[PDB]
RNA sequence: AGGUCUCGUAGACCGUGCACCAUGAGCACGAAUCCU
RNA sequence: CAGAUACCGUCGUAGUUCCGACCAUAAACGAUGCCGACCGGCGAUGCGGCGGCGUUAUUCCCAUGACCCGCCGGGCAGCUUCCGGGAAACCAAAGUCUUUGGGUUCCGGGGGGAGUAUGGUUGCAAAGCUGAAACUUAAAGGAAUUUGGCGAAGGGCACCACC
């Protein structure tokens, strides 16, 4: 039977959308149904950060990130670990996981 | 072989002071004990089986079984009840299911057909009630016709005592326990159907609780 | 068999016999 | 309700609901309330009638006293902020209390040591004890709230529109049902300050509690 | 019923012909094929001449070896 | 688009009446249904009435009673005879103790007693019990 | 693993409801107490009424629990709960009142009111968080 | 439920609903006759005249009986006019 | 003139895939009510 | 890989692009036809209009663009519900239904044979539309509970498992 109250996605209205490419695989996927990410990078983690701020030509000198949009089909996202199925009534909840840290 | 009540209502009743429970089902109060209607409706009142049916659940070793029986209970000039019970084995599930039984009776309502002589036959006008796919309709019938149905809604229309239906079904009712419980309900909404021989406003008796708490404080702590 | 290649096979069969039939008039 | 020329407030009810801040409701309101509250003013704040939370209180007062078993009434508060209201409301009127872990059995298990039927139910609000009113559906109990204008009314009988989130406006409430019960009753009369003080029905946390110890006697 | 209209009677007696059409029964009393591949043609019984005699199993379930004639 | 009056009159009587409300606003005001609701006030199953005239066609206020069951309109303009009235009385009603068929007749608009005892027919209107 | 089951931990909450007084913080007192005042089938499972008797002391020592009701600790509970000070804080001297509200009792039963004063409103309706 | 001789074939009558005038079932558990007091016109005190109210369980259920029995109180002369 | 600003320190969300992995002959199972 | 004309990798012909001439098929799916009326709300959103404290285009005024609080009508939709419907999943429509009748159009009678052969028709072609029968079978299906088994995921345990 019908397992969501949409289709995996949020066309409602519009009857097509634009397609895209994942970033995994090269599989076509329609924009409003990929599960797509942005993640804040940085450039380097906690281990190199004091060896650039000592060794720098000035101090304090603030480091840039790196701003990376990622575009993940169902299958992609699901065999690297960034969406997890749930209980049937558990499924109805729109909030993203807590952010402790 | 002593009667202990532990509500209100059964050791008031215990106490003679109750003289018909058409007063409870005057005041929709809920029977909880079920000797109250034994010790109300005795002789008049007896039961036959319906069906026992095979219910079977899967685990790692085995089938378990466990049988379901229906019955149904109620006097031949007034009230009809039904019960389902299940367990493992099967006098005590027909016990359960007779228990359960009276537990849940209702009083029902005869009508005429046409002429208003005598004591009624049938049902006072088409009554319906419909659980799960089962429809049950019951179309009042002139006097003398006797109970047209399938065989165990016939049987439940003798015991509930009515004398004449005209009755039809839809669906599937080899299903025997549904079929049974849509002819209870059925025979169960003959009180809830307004008529205008019941337009006036009733006056308010007093509560049997409210009329005897005074009494129920100087038995009790 | 899903719907797709038995309709796929019975194409290639009416394929075949119109070939046939237009060669056996 | 308010019908005679005696049962009105005089001068100091109004005071009352002043000093305890009952007269402000929540942001939200209720549809089945809107007959309840005066009109909505800035900052998203209702402001509630008094009149209708008089006349409330004196049809709740009739419903309690009409029955002539106090052991018949029972009175139910989940939340910690009327446990002790309870408690002194059934130690005034004789009536059952029950404060906190409200057991799903009370009214409908029949072998249980705690098998109650009453035949009135007041409780402190329909937000959080969404549980005994199911259980009093079941069985013929009628049910009294003290209900906030956010409060939905589902199987409930007289709806006094209330402030029941702070402490004071809560137990200024229940000292004034049981002054109003116990004046009914004929115990207590309609006149004479008979005040012991209001104060035995208030709640406050227990720092507070360290804190007024070591601040007085 | 769908249309219900006072003066509406070929479009219910069209359909309750095409849709009595659109069935089993009815196709096996209404057509020349189910009265043509009848072997006795609407008869109940017919006289008929042995030529031999075969002998035909039975099915899975249940296993026999049944006695049939060519007639 | 609206095709019959009486129809969804009656719908909206229905609705409000298993719903629970007390009083009802019938949008349209035509002679048709004013003539079935003083039958049926006639009857003695709805209370009063009241009507609200302006240059179009105007509303209907209904006062109700707890004495209704339900309100159908048998749909379309059938014809009826007095020699099979007695067929429509015994599949279209729940007993034979009440229940009345209002239909329009050269004698006016009435119930079916009424249409008996002045021994003429008509068309098909509706139906209450 | 040493986690206690139901049986001797009901029994503790048991002994430590009737028995209070005659109790301490030695292991070999209240062992001799449990030996006294129930009978026991056992010595190990005694042994483990014994301890668990003397962290329900600890516990006693430093804080109400739940699980018992205790009457040297009870009615410190009313006595909190039952006295009564001078002032009421209902009855102060003077009562802040909105314009709305000021309308709202001017419309209630009386015009004014000589235990009141005004208050001046906000001057911006801005009271929901932001949410989207 | 009368005839040509005039005894009554309906066994009892049951109570109507006062705000929604339909028929109390038998298990209509959620059907209340809240009964109310009415206080005397000198002293207000307790006197001993009762006012019952009925209600069923389908306007409890959707929540709307406490407009029924403030509607009842008012019509009967309970709740003050002015309100 | 004083010369370590205050309060506790999840201070680990470094990664994206992972070798080849087919098949199983049937015979072998039955559904119930209460005292003398 | 046992076999690989397959998953994988490097090239790669038609194609993918535009003009001009054609076929008219999709899980063309909200798997839910169109018009109209009625029956619980709540919080946001897009358009146009209405009203009202305060802030801004720097301090006074006017209406404007940008905020705040509310309404009205249309539209895409969201959350709860013993109104109600259903076999259930679910649905504010899939409700107003044995208490069956608002108006109108198309479409289906067990499962295969089968969208198959033939007849007709359009098209350069591929094909599109209309559309059977003989025969065979007692099942084929829809919803959901309970153990089962996963080269599914999460907590763990075990020297008859590993390190
Ligand atoms: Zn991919």
């Amino acid at each position: 039977t019908k397992k969501r109250r949409n289709n995996g996605r949020a066309k409602k209205g519009r009857g097509h959308v634009q397609p895209i490419r994942c970033t995994n695989c090269a599989r076509c996927v329609p924009k409003d149904k990929a599960i797509k990410k942005f993640v804040i990078r940085n450039i380097v983690e906690a281990a190199a950060v004091r060896d650039i701020s000592e060794a720098s030509v000035f101090d304090a000198y603030v480091l840039p990130k790196l701003y990376v949009k990622l575009h993940y089909c169902v299958s992609c996202a699901i065999h690297s670990k960034v969406v997890r199925n749930r209980s049937r009534e558990a499924r109805k909840d729109r909030t993203p996981p807590p952010r402790f840290r | 072989k002593e009667w202990l009540p532990v509500t209100k209502l059964g050791r008031l009743v215990k106490d003679m002071k109750i003289k018909s429970l058409e007063e409870i089902y005057l005041f929709s109060l809920p029977i909880k004990e079920s000797e109250i209607i034994d010790f109300f409706l005795g002789a008049s009142l007896k039961d036959e089986v319906l069906k026992i049916m095979p219910v079977q659940k899967q685990t790692r070793a085995g089938q378990r079984t466990r049988f379901k029986a229906f019955v149904a209970i109620g006097d031949y000039n007034g009230h009809v009840g039904l019960g389902v019970k299940c367990s493992k084995e099967v006098a005590t599930a027909i016990r359960g299911a007779i228990i359960l039984a009276k537990l849940s009776i209702v009083p029902v309502r005869r009508g005429y057909w046409g002429n208003k002589i005598g004591k009624p036959h049938t049902v006072p006008c088409k009554v319906t009630g419909r659980c799960g796919s089962v429809l049950v309709r019951l179309i009042p019938a002139p006097r003398g016709t006797g109970i047209v149905s399938a065989p165990v809604p016939k049987k439940l229309l003798m015991m509930a005592g009515i004398d004449d239906c005209y009755t039809s079904a839809r669906g599937c009712t080899a299903t025997l326990g549904n079929f049974a419980k849509a002819t209870f309900d059925a025979i169960s909404k003959t009180y809830s159907y307004l008529t205008p021989d019941l337009w006036k406003e009733t006056v308010f008796t007093k509560s049997p609780y409210q009329e005897f708490t005074d009494h129920l404080v100087k038995t009790h702590t | 068999m899903r719907a797709k290649w038995r309709k796929k096979r019975m194409r290639r069969l009416k394929r075949k016999r119109r070939k046939m039939r237009q060669r056996s008039k | 309700s308010g019908a005679l020329d005696v049962l009105q407030m005089k001068e100091e009810d109004v005071l009352k609901f002043l000093a305890a801040g009952t007269h402000l409701g929540g942001t939200n309101l209720d549809f089945q309330m809107e007959q309840y509250i005066y009109k909505r003013k800035s900052d998203g704040i209702y402001i509630i009638n008094l009149k209708r939370t008089w006349e409330k209180l004196l049809l709740a007062a009739r419903a309690i006293v009409a029955i002539e078993n106090p052991a018949d009434v029972s009175v139910i508060s989940s939340r910690n902020t009327g446990q002790r209201a309870v408690l002194k409301f059934a130690a005034a009127t004789g009536a059952t209390p029950i404060a906190g872990r409200f057991t799903p059995g009370t009214f409908t298990n029949q072998i249980q040591t705690a098998f109650r039927e009453p035949r009135l139910l007041v409780v402190t609000d329909p937000r959080a004890d969404h549980q005994p009113l199911t259980e009093a559906s079941y069985v013929n109990l009628p049910t009294i709230a003290l209900c906030n204008t956010d409060s939905p009314l589902r199987y409930v009988d007289i709806a006094i529109p209330c402030n029941n989130k702070g402490a004071h406006s809560v137990g200024l409430m229940w000292w004034m049902l049981a002054r109003e019960v116990l004046r009914m009753r004929g115990t207590i009369s309609r006149e004479h300050p008979w005040e012991v003080m209001p104060d035995l029905y208030f709640y406050r946390d227990p720092e507070e509690i360290e804190k007024e110890e070591q601040a007085a006697a | 019923g769908k249309c219900r209209g006072l003066r509406t009677a070929r479009k219910l007696r069209s359909h309750r012909r095409d849709q009595k059409w659109h069935d089993k029964q009815y196709k096996k009393a209404h057509l020349g094929t189910a009265l043509k591949a009848n072997p006795f043609g609407g008869a109940s019984h017919a006289k008929g001449i042995v030529l031999e005699k075969v002998g035909v199993e039975a099915k899975q379930p249940n296993s026999a070896i049944r006695k049939c004639v060519r007639v | 688009v609206r095709m019959n009056v009486l129809a969804d009159a009656l719908k909206s009587i229905n609705n409000a009446e298993k719903r629970g409300k007390r009083q009802v606003l019938i949008r349209p005001c035509s002679k048709v249904i004013v003539r079935f609701l003083t039958v049926m006030m006639k009857h003695g199953y709805i209370g009063e009435f009241e009507i609200i005239d302006d240059h179009r066609a105007g509303k209907i206020v209904v006062n109700l009673t707890g004495r209704l069951n339900k309100c159908g309109v048998i749909s379309p303009r059938f014809d009826v005879q007095l020699k099979d009235l007695e067929k429509w009385q015994n599949n279209l009603l729940p007993s034979r103790q009440f229940g009345f068929i209002v239909l329009t007749t050269s004698a006016g608009i009435m119930d079916h007693e009424e249409a008996r005892r002045k021994h003429t027919g008509g068309k098909i209107l509706g139906f209450f019990f | 693993g040493r986690v206690r089951t139901k049986t001797v931990k009901k029994a503790a909450r048991v002994i430590i409801e009737k028995y209070y007084t005659r109790l301490g913080n030695d292991f070999h007192t209240n062992k001799r107490v449990c030996e006294e005042i129930a009978i026991i089938p056992s010595k190990k499972l005694r042994n483990k009424i014994a301890g668990y008797v003397t962290h329900l002391m600890k516990r006693i020592q430093r804080g109400p629990v739940r699980g018992i009701s205790i009457k040297l600790q009870e009615e410190e509970r009313e006595r909190r709960d039952n006295y009564v000070p001078e002032v009421s804080a209902l009855d102060q001297e003077i009562i802040e009142v909105d314009p709305d509200t000021k309308e709202m009792l001017k419309l209630l039963d009386f015009g004014s009111l000589s235990n009141l004063q005004v208050t001046q409103p906000t001057v911006g309706m801005n009271f929901k968080t932001p949410r989207g | 439920m009368q005839n040509d001789a005039g005894e009554f074939v309906d066994l009892y009558v049951p109570r109507k609903c006062s705000a929604s005038n339909r028929i109390i079932g038998a298990k209509d558990h959620a059907s209340i006759q809240m009964n109310v007091a009415e206080v005397d016109k000198v002293t207000g005190r307790f006197n001993g005249q009762f006012k019952t109210y009925a209600i069923c369980g389908a306007i409890r259920r959707m929540g709307e009986s406490d407009d029924s029995i403030l509607r009842l109180a008012k019509a009967d002369g309970i709740v003050s006019k002015n309100f």
